[PDB]
């Protein structure tokens, strides 16, 4: 069995068009995902299931901190060597210290 | 049955009459779609200095749904066609968010004289060199003259010169 | 070996610092989630996945917040907010490893929970993923 | 053993009370969704995870109503709403139990959903877990 | 009130994108 599956939240608030460097693993089994990197990397090629929410975090004034989650969960074959990472295109994303509101989270389904 | 050329991937793209018709199929239509309907706006610029509809008709009509001919096989869909020559001015300015645009050429030197050119800018961040385009266009306009009325909202990307 | 899934929509209202009880149990193999506490007792230790999705409640409250809690720590958040007072899904999804006999439940941490009684709106699902 | 997993993202503007026909087909275990039925007809007995997101139209409205159904009984529902005309996801996430012969899609109640290209801002994904 | 603030994330495999998600909302000052 492949045993891979991960989830990590976001600690410091990310800007411009960067990718996102989830750092707080909650768990990590399999080490095939960096926290510091924020990506994960498939050493096992096979199906995976990923899903990403961040909070966004901005507006303008009285003045007040606009949140929305922008979400998704997609279904992607992954091969060997393949880079899997969420990258903001432009915006703010919120980041709590330990908060956790900001979720990456992923896991194999079938080993190819 | 008919003839079409669809343009992606260009935050610029600039072609005369000609430079979109040149298997000389009657009723061919030039495409244009924008990279996305969200993050980008589409704006256009014809140099009726030719009368394109003069040597052939040519009108443009905007859609959401991929169709080459279809969209405008029921042109009746009427989606704010606009003629593209019965322009009471120089210039025509024209700008449109939807998903996807299109010029139909259809017969009911100048090949090179007339010139179409089209932009999309990110409504939230745009860029210098978009930015900057968007300023020659803006210049040009106000005179093409009666610096009257030149409504090219240009939000996030006032131009360096003569503009604030 | 072993086969656990749940997945249970909310039928009835919950304001207040309190645990949501979701009672409208669609497919409850392995019967590891008690409506009554609205708690999921883990027997079985391994890794789990829990989707929750809450809805606001639309014209009393314009921010609420859920956090989806394994015994008395918090191991994920959401916060659905809106001026206006429209409706906007607090939503997440987490992989957790859960050890023998411990307790996940949501928890919301101020505003007012919306919940079709049969629309099921707001939804709780989970399953095991890998077993120990 | 069963393999059986599809994803497809949405690609044309649908409005009213039509259903969603996912079309841009990423990925396709098995061949039992039809992008063009925009249905995931089951043949293999058994449980299934579906997680859906579709995105409103800007500019457009203010209430989206997206409810997923598996045959002829609404199983989930989702609200997105916003006063200026923002976007907003009106997504869910159900494990459903489904037998053999059984039809599941994401119905439209009321409004006008994205028209995403390639973007796949609106997906739908699903997956089996376990066999009857 | 008006304003706005708006958010594009993505998430790509070698750059190519395989999810889009959109953040778009304004608090109403
Ligand atoms: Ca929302
Ligand atoms: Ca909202
Ligand atoms: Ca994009």
């Amino acid at each position: 069995v492949p045993r891979v599956a991960f989830y990590a939240g976001l600690k410091n608030p990310h800007e411009g068009y960067e990718v996102l460097k989830f750092d707080d693993v909650v768990t990590n089994l399999g080490n095939n995902y960096d926290a510091a990197s924020g990506k994960f990397t498939c050493n096992i090629p096979g199906t995976y299931f990923f899903t990403y929410h961040v909070l966004m975090r901005g507006g303008d004034g009285d003045a007040d901190q606009n949140y929305d989650y922008a979400s998704n969960s997609v279904i992607l074959h992954l091969d060997a060597g393949d880079e899997v990472f969420i990258k903001l295109d432009g915006g703010k994303a919120h980041g709590g210290n330990s908060n956790k509101y900001s979720t990456f989270s992923g896991f194999i389904i079938y080993s190819d | 049955f008919w003839c079409s050329t669809l343009v992606k991937g260009v935050i610029y793209g600039s072609y005369s009459v000609s430079e979109m018709f040149p298997k000389n199929f009657t009723n061919c239509t030039w495409t244009l779609e924008n990279p996305d309907p969200t993050k980008y706006s589409i704006y256009l610029k014809f140099s009726k200095k030719d009368l394109s509809c003069s040597n052939f008709s040519l009108l443009a009509y905007q859609f959401d749904h991929f169709s080459h001919e279809k969209i405008k096989d029921l042109l009746r869909k009427n989606h704010s066609i606009m003629q593209l020559c019965n322009s009471k001015n120089a210039f025509v300015f024209l700008q449109y968010d939807k998903n996807f645009i299109q010029i139909r050429r259809v017969f009911p030197e100048e090949d090179q004289k007339s010139f179409f050119e089209f932009l999309v800018l990110n409504k939230v961040s745009p860029s210098q060199f978009g930015c900057h385009v968007l300023c020659t266009w803006l210049e040009s306009c106000l005179k093409s003259g009666r610096t009257e009325s030149c409504g090219i909202m240009y939000t996030k990307c006032t131009c360096p010169q003569h503009l604030g």
